[PDB]
């Protein structure tokens, strides 16, 4: 998420940050229901208006949206209380936005965008460059050991390959920021980068590593300005389990493989099958159920995009009913102690037991009371001392 | 309908000094009283 990235920041570097066509606009965008309201009301104001106000703008109904927006909009620091006048630099940047102050764009995109993720599958067709391999590791999607010649895909590589195609890039960007401030440069001008690509001499380097997933365009080996692509914005299934996938690229092939079993293979489409024994397959690695649904709804064909609800309800539960048989015979560690004649001491041990939320297990009849192991070897010293 | 003929004719030369968009579309007084309008003890 974004605003759960820039929630956890100071306001050293925001105030910085708010550059006048990039950023002010993108955190403007994503502001949840009301709070995009606040700001254009106030936006043209320069007197502060009183406290009580805001609360009162609101229905008696949905006045608990009301505190969870501004909870953010103080949050990212946009007002304060000033005695709720905004912030003078996000108040000038956001009124200049308000008018202040090539399909080879395409095709390169997703050729390039597909050979990263072939590196998360076994191909011979990797993307070969040793800085993205240790960019990957340290993000924790490619698990290594050891030196390798492949590199191996951890449990949350593979829920990596299920998400969505912006949802997936924001996942990736959000590590390559946070492991930038002491290996590449600041985070204010790499972010404000990203920002002004949606609509020195070491943003140079970065515009590089760009070039390799796929959001702008060089062509003439690293000439002045950039182009940027269609990645740097920001299949049917039946009744009978059968999926049917109009797709031929080698990727998303793959991709169906997880979570179910192929039986023919023409050109232009692929059909599979989603059954018992190919979901618990993958759950088994964790790829789950909550992630097999949205992989079919955001990659539906347009004629299962109808006056229907889209993934009809019957394959929907059933994939998650699947997921429930791992469900039964949750194991969790734990140690007892029994065989007391005093009818008061566990009821005595209580007061000494939960407190340190060790406990797991409560009864009422004998009154067994279990402990984690990392609890107890405190617990023993307070029935041998009274 | 003498006044037709040149209001029609004082509207067609203003249409060529066009588009303030920074200060000339509100002030900071005139927005603030707004406020006092719409509030709950206002109008």
């Amino acid at each position: 998420n974004l605003q759960e990235f820039l929630g956890g920041l100071s306001p050293g570097v925001l105030d910085r940050l708010y550059g006048h066509p990039a950023t002010c606009l993108a955190v403007f965008r994503e502001l949840p229901s009301l709070a995009k309201n606040w700001v254009m009301r106030m936006l043209f104001l320069e007197q502060p208006l009183p406290q009580a106000a805001v609360a009162l703008w609101v229905k008696k109904e949905f006045s608990k949206a009301q505190e969870e927006s501004t909870g953010l909009l103080s949050g990212l620091r946009i007002w304060h209380t000033q005695l709720l006048i905004l912030n003078p630099i996000f108040r000038q940047n956001l009124r200049i936005a308000l008018l202040g102050g090539v399909p080879s764009l395409d095709k390169y995109a997703e050729e390039r965008w597909e050979v990263v993720l072939h590196f998360m599958v076994g191909s011979p067709s990797a993307a070969v460059s040793q800085d993205l391999a240790q960019l990957l590791s340290q993000a924790g999607l490619m698990k290594s050991t050891e030196p390798g010649e492949p590199p191996c895909i951890t449990s949350a590589g593979f829920q990596f390959l299920l998400l969505d195609t912006p949802a997936q890039l924001w996942y990736f960007m959000l590590q390559y920021l946070q492991t930038a401030q002491s290996r590449g440069m600041d985070l204010v001008e790499i972010l404000s980068f990203l920002f002004q690509l949606s609509f020195s001499d070491s943003l140079l380097n970065f515009l590089q590593h760009l070039r390799e997933f796929g959001l702008v365009f060089q062509r003439k080996r690293k000439s002045r300005r950039y182009y940027p692509t269609r990645l740097a914005i920001n299949i049917v299934v039946e009744t009978n389990y059968r999926l049917y996938a109009y797709t031929e690229s080698e990727l998303q092939i793959a991709l169906i493989a997880l979570f179910s079993e192929m039986l023919y293979r023409f050109p232009n489409m692929v059909v599979a099958q989603v059954t018992r024994e190919s979901v618990q397959q993958a759950i088994a690695s964790g790829i789950t159920a909550q992630q097999i649904i949205h992989f079919l709804r955001t990659r539906a064909h347009p004629v299962m995009l109808k006056q229907t609800p889209v993934l009809p309800p019957t394959i929907t539960d059933q994939i998650r009913l699947w997921e429930l048989e791992r469900d039964r015979l949750r194991f969790t560690e734990g140690v007892l102690y029994n065989q007391f004649l005093s009818q008061v001491d566990f009821e005595l041990l209580l007061a000494h037991a939960r407190e340190l939320g060790v406990l797991v297990f409560e009864n009422s009849a004998k009154r067994l009371m279990v402990v984690t192991p990392a609890g107890h070897s405190d617990v023993k010293r307070f029935w041998k001392r009274q | 309908s003498q006044d037709i003929i040149n209001s029609f004719q004082s509207i067609r030369q203003e249409m060529e000094a066009y588009t303030p968009k920074l200060t000339q579309v509100l002030s900071s007084s005139a927005a603030s009283s707004t406020i006092t309008a719409l509030s709950p003890g206002g109008a």
